[PDB]
Order: structure tokens, then C-alpha cells, then sequence
């Protein structure tokens, strides 16, 4: 759904 | 109605603005960057050991945008006054080139930087001076979006960039924004901060969003459409001098990190600079950053150096070498679009 | 180091505050507004004739909290300091009904309002002074995120609301939103927009816009953490006394638009305000603001009025309503929990 | 050394700045405003039916300029570019003409006017583009101070002036002024109010102070050295077309009051602009200005129009006329000079 | 009405307001600053060996306000929370004492220090809330004018004071301001920025004139009448550890050139502190300033360690020494009175 | 130059 980012942030 | 606060855009005019904007931004595609000055595009050409003529610029830039298939990497590319006005040997406007390619004309529109008095040699731009009356002259000539480069100097030591430095920047900016928009141009907002120094990739975040955090104020305060915008900011990364060792995935956080925590999704995307980056590392970390999922707006390029630097090494002045370079050329424009999907290997 | 810039937050308190604000706004999860004051609280026991005791009080956050399942469409729940350590008739402290129901408790920690010298009645939120230290104690007491409450008119005659309004504003919310974080509270910034007036549905677009713009500026400058902060904003609507009609999708792009504009990806979530709307209207306007696709941000609901309106008369402050009541209010949370989704449609 | 400040001039720079701005304040004396371009030369010719050429604007200008005694009363005179390199049929430069009566040469630097997009035509300045170059070449023919007019709108019902309009004419004053300091030129700032409108005096206050207030908030950020530089500001009046009468009594303390709450002391002298108000009332105003006791600035004159207007009529572009315009100036000129003492009558 | 600016006090309160600021810096008169909080009067007595009693506090302020004659070179008398509703040994009010000498009473209405979040121990001063109500509790009470004291830091390295500190201290003194303007108390604004450091006088110059560009700025964006208030900054000194050695003389030209070119003529005087230096060198500088020629505003003192250092030396707790200690006070009252003329040589 | 004749009426 959201970005790696996202998933990776918290 | 509200009255104190920056009037609405015309609808016609706000919608164009705002298809331009996502179509240079387009799945897959990027900006290329090839509005280089007589004394920028000078140094070019003594490189390559090559005369800095009149029919060498417009040979080169004929190599470049007569490239069949750049199309296919390239949503649009910016010109310098003279290319707009320009044609081949042929007889074909250089315009028509990228009409035929289905590449938007872009225009530099700002007049270079001057120094800030009471500062160190911090710079501004200059150009608003008949500006509106230049993008009038370059719509009817093919232009559909327009750019404007100021500078920002990281030095801690001295304070720099200064906040004189930094409001100039943001609403120098924000004057140019407006005035494109009112002329039915999408300008492309770059508020280029040097990667010239010794500081951390640390520093160059809180930089960066300090500064972007004072562009995008003065663009709301002259009324510029984000959605008929592009912004041209550098990659978060550390200095050219710094010991600190960066791999390219701290490119990526801290750029994606600086983003969106001031770049509103109303902007339809993000076009990088490579600045004084290499060919392959622009590359790279564009790929780095676009790895990091898909983003609320479209983070792709505007490439000069990075598109065009072995493109000159491989043509060097010379018709034989024409479809030679403009393959590496394609290849560099691949590399970066599938770096905009995140699918772009090493080598 | 950059020095002129707002320090970072502790690795470890801003981590704690990422996540929180992440619970906060899950997907099909929202936020329940039970923090009126005792005198506000008074005025809804008018309607069902109840005595406004402390004993009437704390049977009725009970209702609320005690409520079974919840859990599944409520995050988070706001309250008042006096529920925040008051026990119900069992002996149960309210705190611990929330953690069975693994519901995050919140706390109201604004001071009121009073006016603005050299303004028309205009309003300024207080609550700074010991504002850490109540922090320090609402945490200790199961708190992870507070509220304040900041309220904006819209007068275009007027010139409604000034640049002092929206100023100061922008910049207690900033103050209060810094000092939340610093002592691991997560801060709901509440730049609530009066819908007062017959001003249109594009009027308030543009005052939210400038709101906005000015609320986010300030957080920028005292260096406030927008991945551990929450937007609780009004929906973009037409004022009620306007003769303007305009539909659930009119109010629903007008939003979109304006928080895109605005409200950075950075920010995890924004919970709008029910604010005079019916319960039929804050749930099919809140199914209209999320049918406009995927957000960079979580676009859930913080209601008070649109969750707890048909429950205070189903109660009508007896035991034997208690049961009936609590479906109720299931009913309404489920309903507002699929608005989330954008699948929502009453009928 | 604090960093994040505007530099200091060097003082070899500074001193002759400081000097020269007193110099053009001096007790009982004034600036002549003899920079009418020539599209607006054209309608005061019109006026006494005179064709707008090269030979009776230069004809003009040295019967002004040519004038005995008039460097008694007159301190400084502003050209325009074409007259500051322009000569008499005795082929004498205008500006020895100027060193005779050792009045002191000025130029305007600015390009004119252009509307600000998202405003309802609110004006902005041009000039900055080469503004530098243009200094020096300026100062090496003679000029030793220069000026740059902004114009701002009174419209109460339409909010003007807005944010937009105020802070757009406060930077580009500001940025003007670093500029010219920088390349040794005394920097007249004009923040010119119209009085166009039925606005009442009290409004004309309140906004001329909103304004100047941000107009100095814009040159210390900048740099701008106050001691080198003038203010060229709008009396504070009633509208043209406002009904309340006002008399010269409240011209002058709403005027003085205005000037001593946003104007700091560093300013060696204010300049004030005649506008649309009569030869005769322009006097009067000033006087009941200078009236109301002794101030830490000094509050001249710079007059265009209370100057120029009976010496046209009286010339008519005719050479036996020469005498009795040059006598007609003189009058003008040492009438407004007893309005800087506070000690002009009538007749 | 123009709306979008900050309404006007009504004509009645700012009369009043304009005719204590203009008594509270009456010629040859300045304000005692007794207003030492419970916790910073201690330790003050704690150099003398005494028992910080409320019996202690009350006969230390009996006997500074019991000195007859004390009101030839005093004003105004600042006074804490306590000391307001005090009465002495013999049941006396003190409030009393002062109308006896014809004081004016003061008030400090400020809360303390806190640290402002993301900063480096940057201060940021509390009380706001309830600020209305007390200042009419304290009007009633006998209190005329008010005070609100800010803290600000010389760190070169470290970039302070950074900006977020600045406008911090700038609106919490624009908006105490308009409070007690709106309560019928003269407000006295002190952005009180330290000696800390081996920073030069030069630094001092431009960091003042940085804070005082704010500072005024908040203050006419929240309407707060200049005509009424008073400006409570620190005297443009180096640092107690800078190697350069500066006169006294360096010490009173820097000062009043940086209140030339921030402070408006509207402020009708200026109390500057006394901080961390002697009594002999505070009444020096102090000298030094004001035999710079007449200034537009008035220059003189609003003391407390160069009033009061002696005073404790003398009286010891001690009964016996009370009148001995209150011929100390005039003498060193009377020396800071000679120094407002610039009259005052010690020898 | 405090002392003024707007100075005179005022305060
Ligand atoms: O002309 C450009 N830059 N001038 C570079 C330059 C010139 C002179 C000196 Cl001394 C140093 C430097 Cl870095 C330019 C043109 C188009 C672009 O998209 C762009 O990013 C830059
Ligand atoms: O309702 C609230 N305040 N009273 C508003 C109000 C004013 C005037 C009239 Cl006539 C009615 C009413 Cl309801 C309120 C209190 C605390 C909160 O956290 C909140 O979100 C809302
Ligand atoms: O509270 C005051 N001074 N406390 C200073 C101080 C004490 C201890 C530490 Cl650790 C730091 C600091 Cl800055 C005060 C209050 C009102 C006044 O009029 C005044 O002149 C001073
Ligand atoms: O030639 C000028 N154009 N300025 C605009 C202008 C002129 C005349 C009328 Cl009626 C209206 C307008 Cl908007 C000018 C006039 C006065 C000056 O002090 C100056 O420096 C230039």
C-alpha cells in the first residue's frame, strides 16, 4: 500500500 | 470573499499548467537539461578540444534532441534563448525536433547570479526584469514550461546559507513562479544548494529542509500553483570534502526524509540535478531514492551532466560520431528511467 | 553542525512518538473526542435533564469506555484531566477501562480561550505556562498524546480572520505541539476554523489554505517532529448560514485539495473534527473525503458530536440503557470506521 | 563573530553615504523631482501645447537647473537618464549646471511599474536586473544619490493593500537601496500611498504605518545602512474623494504621528512627496508639518509637481518666458524652503 | 476601515498609558527595580548571612521605600507579587510608602525561565495565561506600569541567539505587551540579552540590533502602542571574558547608535538594566550615553544591582543600620539621576 | 529633541 519508506520508518 | 490573500489562477489557464506539470513528470520519463549559456556550454567544448561556434552549439544540440527514440526517457527538455530561436542544417527548428519526439520545449529564463550586498558572496538571480514579456515570446515559440536556477552555499562555519541568503532565494523564486504561471508556463522552482564543502550529510538535511521549508512559504504567498509546478532541488547528500563515508541507500533516506517533511503532494513531482555527481552515482542514487516505494509525487530527474558528459567525450565535433554518441546518450536517458522505478541494476 | 536550526529530538523519545502517532490513526481506526469540560458536558445532560454531577459523569465515560469491541474502531480516546484519574462507581480507574479495550488514552491540555487585544473578539488559546510539567504527570497517568484546541472565524468583511489571529495561532500551536514531544506526548494540533457565516465552500478553502500554510511554518521553526504529530483540522465546507448549496463530493474535493496543498506526507495522519455536523453528515462527508482515491496521509475522524449525540439519548442517564447504549455507539464507530475505507454508504 | 547578520559597509563607503544624505536634508532645503520620463513629460507638455522633443525637454531642464540662486533652497535634484548625459544649445551637461548652484545630481534607477499576478493590479518595481552596472555608470557621470518608486493602493472593500502588494514593494525597496549603498549612491526609498479612493485620514494612517513599518523591517534584513539613506513617503491624507473634511491641522499630527512610531532616528531625513495636491496646499501641509516642533529626522521636500506646475504655465515653451518661469520656481522654491521651519504664511 | 490591521486603544486608556510612560522617565528621574523573586532575594541575603523570612523581605523593602527623599531621583519602583500586598512592622502598607514619595508602583507579571525545546538551554519566558485577570488585580492594587523579563544568549559557535529563540522572546513581548496595554498597565519590554561570553562590542551592536528589529516588529504587528511602553534593553557592551578592552566611551557610542536605528521616536524612554555590572561602572556608562547630546527618546535607568549592591552591605539585617543604609541608596540614586543630564563625574 | 510642539500636546 505505502512506500518502503513508510514501512521501513516505523 | 477573503480578500487579503493571493487572488485565484484562471481555469483555463490552471488546468493547462497543471497537465504540463504531470506530463513532464510521467511514468518512466525524466527532464533533460541542456540549457547551457555561451560560457557554460564554452567549457564543454574545450574538453573535447572543439571550437565554441555557432554551428557547433546548434550541431550538438541537433545531435541531442534529433536522437530517435529519446521520447521514450525524455518527457521534456530545457533550452537556452538562443536553441529556442535555433535551427539545424536541415532547415528544421530545433523545435520541431522535440514536437516530432513527443518532448515539451523548456526555457531559461533567468539572467545569473549576482552577489548579495552585506553578505559573503552569497549570490541572487536576476531576471524579473521583462520577464513577463519574455514568456509571452517563448509560448508562442514552443515553450511550455520554464526554469530558474539560484544557489545556496553550505558553511557552517561562516552561517552560511544566511537567512538574507535563504529569503532572497525563496522569494526571488516565488516572483519567477508566478509570473510563468501568468503566462501559461510551468516553472521549475530550483533552489540548488552546493554540495561544495566538508559537512555531514547530517547537516545538508537540516539545510535542506530550512531552505525548502522557506521556498514553498513564498510561493504560497505570491499564489503559485503547486500543481502547475515542478521543484528542482539538489539530492540530500554529504559534502565533496567530507571524510564521513555515505553509501547511496543515506542518499536516499535523508532525501526522501527531507521531502516529505516540506514538499506538499498538491506538487505533482520532483525533478533532481546532478550537480557535480557522475554519470553512473546520479544514477545510482536516483535509483536509491525511487527504491525507497512509490512516493506521493513523482521523484525523477533533471539531468545535464549526467546525461551529456560522455555524450561530448564520444561525438567529439565530429559528424561520424553522431549516432555513436547518441546511443550512449539513450543509454544514460534508460539508465535514469529505470532508476525512476527503482529497477536500475549496477551495471 | 548548522547550529542556527532546531535541534533534533532523542532518538529514543522522538522513535516513541513516531509509532504512538502511527497507532493513533490505524487504518479503520479513529479517534473518540470525549474531553468536554464539565461545562460543556453540562449543556448535553440539559438535553436529557441529568444532573451534572461527578457521579453522572463518571457513569457515562464508563458507558463509553467500557464499551466491549471498541477497541476495533476506536485508536485512540481524548479526555478530560478529571476522567484521566477518576474511578468509575466500581472502582475502576477510566485509564484501565481504555487499556483492556487496547485504547490509547489522550488529554485535553489547553487553558481555554480569551481575546486578543486590538481584535474583534478574537480568540487566544492558553495553556503554556507549567505546560511541561502537567505533561510529565498526564504521562505517568497512561497519557501518550494531548489536544489543543486553537478557534479561527471566517468574516470576509471584516477581514476575518487578521494575520495577528492566524499568527499567534500558528505559533501557540507550535509552542505547545514542542513542548508535547519533548516530554513524549504525542501533540494534536487543532487549528479549528469556525464554519460561522454565510461565507461559500471557496472561501473556506482559501482560509484554510492560508491557516494551514501558517500552522505548518510554525511547526518548522520550533522544530517540531511531524511524524509524531497529528492534524485534527475542520472539513473544507460552505458556512451554515450561506445559501450556496453544494453536495458531500463538493465539500469532499474542496478538502482533499486543500490539505494536499498544505499538509506534508510527513505528517502520518489528519483526524477532522465533526464540528456541527450532524452524525449522518460527519460520517457520509468523511466516506466522500476518503472516495477521492489513496492519501499520503491516514484522512480518519476525532468525533465527539458525531459519536456520542444518539448515545446520550439512548442512555438517558439509566442502568438499563447502558447496554443499548454502548451498541449504539458501536453502530456510529463502525460507521465513521468504514467512511475511512470510502466504502461507507448509509442505506 | 555572529554569523546570521547582514555584513557592514566598508567604511570609506559608509562615511560618504552618511554625508551625502545629510547634505541633501539640510536645514531649508529640498529635492528637486525633476525625473518625469518621457512618456509623462509628454502630458505636462501637452498641457501648455508644447511637442515632446529632445530639444524643448533638454530647453525644459535647463531652465530649471540654469536657475541662480536656486541651489539656496534646493539641495538635490533628480534626473532622468536622459537628462543626466544630456546638454543645453550651449552644449553645457545639465548637471554643471547642477554643480554651479552645488546642487547635488540624482537619478532614477527604476524600470517602471508591472501588476502582481493573484492581485487585483497591484503594482511591482522593476530595475533590479543590472542595477549594479548601472549605479556605477551613474555615479561616474554624477549623480550621488538615486530613487525607486513603489506605488500601493488604498481599497479598503478589497483588502489593498494585501500581504502580497505590502511585503513585494517593501523587498524590492530594500533590495534597491543594498545595492545602491554598495556602489556608493544614496538610496531615496519611496513607498508612495495613493490617495486615490474615499478612504478617511484615519485609514490612510493606519495603513501608511502597516507599511512602513514593514518597509524597515525589509532594510535591516537586507543591510540597508539608515544613516546613508532617505525616505520618500506620502502625506498621510484623506482620500480624493472622501467626504469627511479634513484640514492642514490634521494632515500634520496624523502625518508626524505616523513618522515617530515606525521611522527610527538613524534616518537622517525624510523626503516628502507632493502627489496630487496643489502647489499652494503642498506648502501649507508641509508647513503644519515642520509646525509641530523640532524632529530627530528632518521633514523636507521632494517636489515634482508644487514646483513645476505654475513654471510650465508660466513658460509655455517660450524663450522671453524663461525669466518669468525661472522667478516663478524661485518662488515655489524658497516657500517650500519656510515650510521645513515651520514659518510659511500665505501671502 | 482598512480591518486587516491592528484596532486602536481606546482614546481614554491610551492617554493614560502615554502620560505614566512619559512620567515613569521624567527628567532626571529612573525606576528602582525591587522586584527580586522569593527564590533570587535569597540568595542575595545569603551574601549578607541572613534568614530569607518573610519578616526579612518586608523590612529590606521597608527600607528602600521608607527613604524619604528617595522620590527626587526615583519614579517608578518595580515590585514582586509579595512586596504589593505587603505591609511593614508598623502595619503600613507598602504601596502606601511609595505614594508618600510619590512612586509609582510596578509589577513584574512574568512566570520565570523555561527551556525552549530544540534548542540549546535557550530561554523562553512563562505567564501569559491568567495575565489579563491579574493585571487588573494588580491595577486595583496600585500598579501603573508592568514588567516581563526575557533572556537571551551570545554564543558565536553556536549560532545564538538562533532565530527561533529571537521571535520566541519577541512575541512573548508583543503579546504581554497589548495584555497590560488593554489593563490600563504600562508595559516595560526587556529583551534582556547577556554579557556571557568573549564576545566583542561589535557583536553585541549587531546581535542587539537583530533582537530590537524583532522585538519592535512583534510589538506593531500585535498593536501594541509604542507612545505607551518602554524598552528595557541591555547596554551595547563586550563580553565579561573578551580580551579587547573597552572604554566606557566605546560602551555609550554603541549603544545609542543601535537605538538610533531600531527604536522608534514614538517610545518616549528607555530604562536600560543594570546586569552584572558594578554600581560604579553602571552609572559610568549610563553617563557616558547620555552626554552623547539630546536624544529623541528618553535614556535613563531602571536598576536594581547598581541600586541595591551597597544598600545590603550596609544594612546586614541589622536594625541599627536602616538609616545608615537608605543615605547609601540617595547617594547612589542621585549618582545614576546626575547620569540621565550626563553630569555625573566620580573622579 | 524630546521636547516638541506634538510632543507639548500630547503627554
Ligand atoms: O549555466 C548554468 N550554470 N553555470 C554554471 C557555472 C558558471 C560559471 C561558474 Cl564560474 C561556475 C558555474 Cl557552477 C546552468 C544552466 C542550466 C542548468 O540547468 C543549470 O543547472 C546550470
Ligand atoms: O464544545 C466545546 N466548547 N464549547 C463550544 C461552544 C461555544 C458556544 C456555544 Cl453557544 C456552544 C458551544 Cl458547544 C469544546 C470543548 C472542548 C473540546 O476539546 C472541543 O473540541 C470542543
Ligand atoms: O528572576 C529573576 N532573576 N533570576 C536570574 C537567574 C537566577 C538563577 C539562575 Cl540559575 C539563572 C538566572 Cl537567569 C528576576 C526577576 C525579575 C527581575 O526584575 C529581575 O531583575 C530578575
Ligand atoms: O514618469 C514617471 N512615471 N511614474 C508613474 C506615473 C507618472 C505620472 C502619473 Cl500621472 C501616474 C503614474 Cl503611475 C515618474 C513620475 C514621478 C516620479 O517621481 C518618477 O520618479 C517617475
Amino acid at each position: 500500500a505505502a512506500s518502503l519508506y513508510e514501512k521501513k520508518a516505523a | 470573499e477573503y480578500m487579503n490573500a493571493p487572488k485565484k489562477l484562471p481555469a483555463d489557464v490552471a488546468e493547462e499548467l497543471a497537465t504540463t506539470a504531470q506530463k513532464l513528470v510521467q511514468a518512466g520519463k525524466g527532464i533533460l537539461a541542456a540549457d547551457e549559456s555561451t560560457q557554460t556550454i564554452k567549457k564543454r567544448f574545450d574538453n573535447i578540444k572543439l571550437e565554441n561556434t555557432i554551428e557547433n552549439r546548434a550541431s550538438y544540440r541537433d545531435l541531442l534532441f534529433g536522437t530517435k527514440g529519446l521520447g521514450k526517457f525524455i518527457s521534456g527538455a530545457i533550452l537556452f534563448e538562443e536553441t529556442l530561436f535555433q535551427k539545424n542544417e536541415a532547415g528544421v527548428p530545433m523545435v520541431n525536433l522535440l514536437h516530432n519526439e513527443n518532448i515539451i520545449p523548456g526555457i531559461k529564463v533567468d539572467k545569473g547570479l549576482v552577489n548579495i550586498p552585506c553578505t559573503d558572496e552569497e549570490k541572487s538571480t536576476q531576471g524579473l526584469d521583462g520577464l513577463a514579456e519574455r514568456c509571452k515570446e517563448y509560448y508562442k515559440a514552443g515553450a511550455r514550461f520554464a526554469k530558474w536556477r539560484t544557489v545556496l552555499v553550505i558553511d557552517t562555519a561562516k552561517g552560511k546559507p544566511t537567512d538574507l541568503s535563504i529569503h532572497e532565494t525563496a522569494w526571488g523564486l516565488a516572483r519567477y513562479a508566478s509570473i510563468c504561471q501568468q503566462n501559461r508556463l510551468v516553472p521549475i522552482v530550483e533552489p540548488e544548494i552546493l554540495a561544495d564543502g566538508p559537512h555531514s550529510i547530517e547537516v545538508c538535511a537540516v539545510v535542506t529542509q530550512k531552505v525548502l521549508s522557506c521556498v514553498f512559504k513564498a510561493l504560497q504567498e505570491n499564489g503559485v500553483l503547486l500543481e502547475g509546478a515542478l521543484l528542482k532541488p539538489n539530492m540530500v547528500t554529504a559534502g565533496y570534502e567530507c571524510t564521513a563515508k555515505t553509501t547511496t541507500q543515506d542518499v536516499g533516506f535523508l532525501t526522501v526524509r527531507t521531502l516529505r517533511r516540506t514538499v506538499p503532494p498538491a506538487l505533482p513531482g520532483v525533478v533532481f540535478l546532478s550537480g557535480g555527481q557522475s554519470e553512473e552515482e546520479a544514477s545510482v542514487n536516483l535509483n536509491s531514492i525511487n527504491a525507497l516505494g512509490p512516493h506521493p509525487w513523482a521523484l525523477t530527474f533533471s539531468y545535464g551532466r549526467a546525461l551529456q558528459a560522455s555524450v561530448l567525450n564520444t561525438w567529439q565535433g565530429k559528424k561520424e560520431n553522431v549516432a555513436k554518441a547518441r546511443e550512449v546518450l539513450l543509454q544514460r536517458a534508460e539508465a535514469n528511467s529505470l532508476a525512476t522505478y527503482g529497477k536500475y541494476k549496477g551495471g
